[PDB]
RNA sequence: UUGAGCCUUGAUGUGUAGGAUAGGUGGGAGGCUUUGAAGUGUGGACGCCAGUCUGCAUGGAGCCGACCUUGAAAUACCACCCUUUAAUGUUUGAUGUUCUAACGUUGACCCGUAAUCCGGGUUGCGGACAGUGUCUGGUGGGUAGUUUGACUGGGGCGGUCUCCUCCUAAAGAGUAACGGAGGAGCACGAAGGUUGGCUAAUCCUGGUCGGACAUCAGGAGGUUAGUGCAAUGGCAUAAGCCAGCUUGACUGCGAGCGUGACGGCGCGAGCAGGUGCGAAAGCAGGUCAUAGUGAUCCGGUGGUUCUGAAUGGAAGGGCCAUC
RNA sequence: GUUUAUUAAAAACACAGCACUGUGCAAACACGAAAGUGGACGUAUACGGUGUGACGCCUGCCCGGUGCCGGAAGGUUAAUUGAUGGGGUUAGCGCAAGCGAAGCUCUUGAUCGAAGCCCCGGUAAACGGCGGCCGUAACUAUAACGGUCCUAAGGUAGCGA
RNA sequence: GGUUCUCCCCGAAAGCUAUUUAGGUAGCGCCUCGUGAAUUCAUCUCCGGGGGUAGAGCACUGUUUCGGCAAGGGGGUCAUC
RNA sequence: GCGGAUUUAGCUCAGUUGGGAGAGCGCCAGACUGAAGAUCUGGAGGUCCUGUGUUCGAUCCACAGAAUUCGCACCA
RNA sequence: GCGGAUUUAGCUCAGUUGGGAGAGCGCCAGACUGAAGAUCUGGAGGUCCUGUGUUCGAUCCACAGAAUUCGCACC
């Protein structure tokens, strides 16, 4: 395997303590790493994996919407970060300012199908630095469809060698190597390629652990 | 087992039920070549992947 | 002088655009600011030119960044990351090169000693040598050993018990011989099936691309045919056939038995489960079969509700795989 | 000659030179468990291998094979030395399934490595060794003269039972 | 290698498989002795067909020879072996 | 098959900036020669070991397989 | 008798998946020589022993037969 759940216990034990997590200001994070080592252009080691944390941390997720005008009404209920609505994405068509503010500050993008303008828009700001937008249900009792992506994270590489992604907050690292191993099982699940471990880490706002594996 | 062109062992294992057996094949000839449906559970002959993976 | 680690000390880079000398892998959008802390401005001295040095400011004004531009690609703020290898510290070893209280003194002077063993100190020698004790290597018939089938028209040869058919040998069965013919040291990615299918040659005569021949439509209707190495036998409502559909060749018991000397070798009414094969009648444990392995004892090995000299883990055993 | 009294009575041969050979010397051999006594009261012209076949000439040649050994350019791949990978045994981490570190230890054939020997060099006393078919002389046929075959190869330094 | 006084009936011990057999070996008898039992067992008269010991043919496949011609093949001659 | 290396011309092999794929001997042809050899020069010469992925572009980067090949497992 | 090689170019002989027939040598041509060999460059040289069968295809293999020929059987 990549690893199991003790292995990942012990080891954000050690990144929520005082000589990994480093504090500057406020309520803080921590992440699962894995670099790897013949990890090259073919494609059978290239990763995507949208993955909502199986026990969710302090610090949720940042979910723009876009809804149609009959389920607006409970997405306005939902708490999403921030919403345009399916008609004002023609108004959108041109404003580089807004549209580098939300791919850059934002991390999920819910769409109508209506509200296929978002193809066009979003891309070439958001696209580079590896962030997706994806098809938002028509129903108003939405819910479920936005907490699982106000708890998700995603793995990016698609030719580069590494991951590292948000997986915990402060308070609670038994449960977040359950949100861990999640985050390995998509990748061993996505490429059986296995020896081509360079390292396996956990990492906070700032410094990084050498797991015990 | 023993020989070059010879009637050799191969470890055939269920696609369910973890047990194992083997009689022959040969590597006189191209190997790509098989799998089954069969059960040594007996309930219901579905997949059954040879020593071999085809 | 040379092996293994470790940054105490180093250092292997110019191309354009970007007011500007851009390895990466990455997070996100902010980062420092106690005045002796920070830049930011502007001289001056060095040169293996890619290094730095030294002066003097102003300085709670804002400046570095997604935010505005450029480009192959950003840079503010942190994480992560040391190796090809040097200098020397700090762990530490080892061949040479030796000197020499090991040592050997079966070399000398001195000495107990009118003394062949022997006592012992100075010297003089070489030298960690000697010594033997295991492991690896063959080297030779320098102790000791065996006399290893039997078949024998007495021996040397050529042939067999094997496991195999036809002769030969006197029917339930057999009874060789350096005898007569010929033999297994194995066979499937199917030479695997349950339906369904029948009529083929040779030669006569036709006809693109011949010059014996190869799909052919008809003779006559002949029961004038075929056999992938070996063989003898199948025997035709074809198994030889061959195209569709596609690979049961079940896990478990069995009245009844066919029988033998411990293995063993053969199969089946009927009963279970539900097992796959089917319209229905209904069928059955795979290459055409004959030829193909272990006395068994020791081994090895993979699985476990089977155990394990008070236990509990557990060696070792049981079950049966796997040879 | 009186020699192996015992088959031969020598028709055995014990001579004796010598190229090479054992040891620069507590020298080779070691009988005896400890001798250091032969060799030595002695040096590789003392003493031992394996022999020698009066005497004096004479020992051609020929290295394919196999001896004899001796070496080091470099491969086969052992004590010796131990890259590692996999475990065991076990803290820490797990309501459990189970992960899982030092230390201790199991197990590598890591990487060197030539005794042998592929090899490289020399051996005349080291082991034995001299090939056949197709064509033949002013006569039979002698068998000088013949082209070659990757064949290791045809009676040669004599005197002729 | 060799039955150290006598007697009476069953009683060829003395052979199938063989045997890195060589007067040697595992069970075994046609044996006795002790349990046990049925028409169990044998020859006949009979039922019922497989055998191929004989025998006999010419059928096959192999062929005797003699007739009579079976686009078979020989001898002679014209001819271009 | 454990792992590595290797496979590009007839054979030995260069092939590491991914952009033109080749040298050497030998083969061939001319020159030379009297003929060849040798010298000299031009000319010849491929399953890039296999085949896809990645790439604008593949001998080249990744991988699955094979053969050539070095050491190597082994108490069924 | 069994087993085996063998009847493959003048000469010595190679050869086979099982589909081409080879080479040193010899002959001949091309020229160099008045000429010929060498050395040269091109052409050519076959009782593949026979029969039969397998087979796409037999020089080959298996089977049957001739004929040389080799060892052992023989005492």
């Amino acid at each position: 395997m990549l690893a199991d759940k003790e292995s990942l216990i012990e080891a954000l034990k050690l990144a929520l303590s005082t000589e990994y997590n480093v504090k500057r200001n406020f309520t803080q994070s921590v992440e699962i790493i894995l670099t790897f080592k013949g990890i090259d252009k073919k494609g059978d080691l290239k990763l995507r994996e949208i993955v909502p944390l199986p026990k969710q941390p302090s610090k949720a997720k940042r979910v723009l919407v876009v809804p149609s005008s009959e389920q607006l009404e409970y997405a306005k209920k939902a708490s999403p970060k921030v919403v345009i609505t399916r008609e004002e994405l023609q108004k959108l068509q041109g404003q580089k300012r807004p549209v580098k503010k939300l791919a850059r500050q934002n991390e999920w993008f819910l769409i109508n199908q209506e509200s296929a303008l978002a193809g066009r828009i979003l891309g070439p700001a958001l696209g580079p630095r590896g962030k997706f937008p994806t098809p938002l249900p028509n129903t108003a009792d939405i819910s479920e469809y936005i907490n699982r992506f106000k708890r998700s994270v995603l793995v990016k590489t698609k030719d580069q060698p590494q991951v590292q992604v948000f997986i915990g907050t402060e308070d609670k690292p038994e449960d977040l190597a359950e949100n861990a191993i999640a985050v390995l099982n998509a990748i061993e699940n996505k490429a059986k390629v296995e020896t081509n471990l360079r390292n396996i880490y956990v990492k906070t706002t700032g410094k990084a652990v050498k797991v015990k594996r | 087992a023993k020989g070059i062109r010879e009637k050799i062992k191969l470890v055939s294992s269920a696609g369910t039920g973890h047990f194992y057996t083997t009689t022959k094949n040969k590597r006189t000839k191209p190997e790509k070549l098989e799998l089954k449906k069969f059960d040594p559970v007996v309930r219901q002959h579905v997949i059954y992947k040879e020593a071999k993976i085809k």
